[PDB]
């Protein structure tokens, strides 16, 4: 373990559990889980990977994924290619929340990592939680990585620290 | 030329926009741009303008109104019952504003 | 910890502590309550009860068979005696106000309720991993009547609504 | 003449045979009303002549084989090989496995 940050290289063997999107917006019907290679997909392209202590949880709710979501289109007029939502909830959890905030499509993944494996490694995890950040990559490269420590904030991981990095670099 | 002294509160989270600080004092114009009362809605203009220390106003203002999910209370008086943003502040009141939303 | 199995005829276990979010009336999944605790030992102590424990909220047959069994024959059980229906499992209190909400349950027919790090499941050997059994334990008047674990993966023989309604019958 | 097959029970089915999966049988090719034996035939023969446990509730219950046994004709579901009505010819193996899965 060690802190991730900027300047860093994405570390290699990253790996979600996850349910791709359908389209559907059905609570009820669960998919299949498999594997996503995070280190592949963010190493090209800028991607935002943000971590939330647990699914259908007030702040990370009320305030964190829906500020994200409120968003997409000042996110992919910066550039980004894609944006990640990662949790110690398993990968139905996860597809069930993402639902319940209409996304339907890959504008939003909802993925999980399973037993904190990566935020553990990143020293951001705790109690079998993943903690509050965000990382952005570009290109392999981490360009920003912080934790929110102080409770109920965004102030670090949210979708407003995460536009103001962007706008300190240009690609898509 | 006189002016108005109000104590403002930040609550439900919305005391991280001004560094965390609750309670803060102001002293308002008794009379706005247009010469009436001074109300509640130029107090919400001002507090975005003047007191934030948190670049992120869409979490207190939206639209050149409130963000929804904030309660008003004017001395422990929802501001529904006194007239929402065209309640005339009086000396020495006590305005809180609180977010239902958890966390910021 | 402590295993003993819990069997029929015994007093339901003392402490026994859930937590969950009372339904408020509403099917919004995107505005959470606060959870509470609520004491399963106390509400047992008088009146039948059904006490069914799942693996998983949204998984496939956590939800496609099992609870969507006990909704479907509510009435039924009703018509049994059946005091309170509670569900249980290692998914915290939110996630289960979300999944009784994503199943039109915004009233105390069924209450959903998480029991926190398998505490209740692994005293009476019902738990595995962080995830509890599927099984289900019909109380009356503290003491229980039936207590089966479904062992096989997909199965709601014994724990299913239908082995429910069968026992309540036999009294 | 009569047919030679080959019955196997599993997933607690051989329980009901003395423990035995595998059973050697000759059919009669015709049955009483003269047509051509059929699976239907064979199951109502293992309830009467080949099972070792009374309880015949566990193997076909109201003379059609009891729900949650597949049925593998040359590994084959019979499903896709018709059901209850395919027309047993020789060394064909007849497969039942009972599962608590696919509730
Ligand atoms: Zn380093
Ligand atoms: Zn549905
Ligand atoms: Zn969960
Ligand atoms: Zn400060
Ligand atoms: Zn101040
Ligand atoms: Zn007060
Ligand atoms: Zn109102
Ligand atoms: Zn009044
Ligand atoms: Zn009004
Ligand atoms: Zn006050
Ligand atoms: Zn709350
Ligand atoms: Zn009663
Ligand atoms: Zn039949």
């Amino acid at each position: 373990m060690a802190p991730l940050q900027p300047g860093d290289s994405f570390p290699a063997n990253v790996v979600f559990s996850y349910i791709p999107p359908t389209g559907s917006l059905d609570l009820t019907v669960s998919g299949r889980p498999i594997e996503y290679n995070a280190s592949e997909a963010l190493a090209k392209g800028t991607s935002v990977l943000v971590a939330v202590p647990g699914a259908f949880t007030p702040t990370c709710q009320e305030k964190h994924v829906t500020g994200f979501i409120a968003k997409l289109d000042q996110l992919r007029q910066a550039g980004v290619d894609r944006v990640l939502f990662i949790a110690s909830n398993d990968a139905f959890v996860m597809s069930a929340w993402g639902k319940a905030n209409g996304i339907k499509d890959e504008s939003i993944l909802f993925l999980s990592d399973s037993d904190t494996a990566f935020s553990s490694s990143i020293g951001w995890a705790n109690a079998g939680r993943t903690g509050r950040y965000a990382i952005v990559v570009k290109d392999g490269k981490v360009v920003y990585a912080a934790v929110d420590t102080v409770r109920g904030s965004t102030e670090k991981s949210g979708v407003d620290a995460v536009l103001t990095v962007l706008g300190n670099q240009g690609k898509l | 030329l006189e002016e108005i002294p109000i104590t403002v509160d930040f609550s439900g989270g919305l005391e991280m926009l001004f560094d965390n600080q609750r309670r803060h004092s102001i002293s308002l114009p008794a009379k706005d741009t247009e010469g009436k009362p001074v109300t509640i809605a130029f107090l919400i203009d001002y507090i975005s303008k003047k007191l934030m220390k948190d670049p992120r106003t869409d979490l207190f203002v939206l639209d050149n109104h409130i963000r929804p999910g904030i309660l008003v209370l004017i001395n422990d008086a929802d501001w529904e019952l006194e007239g929402e943003e065209a309640y005339e502040i009086q000396p020495n009141d006590n305005i809180l504003f609180v977010s239902t939303l958890h966390g910021g």
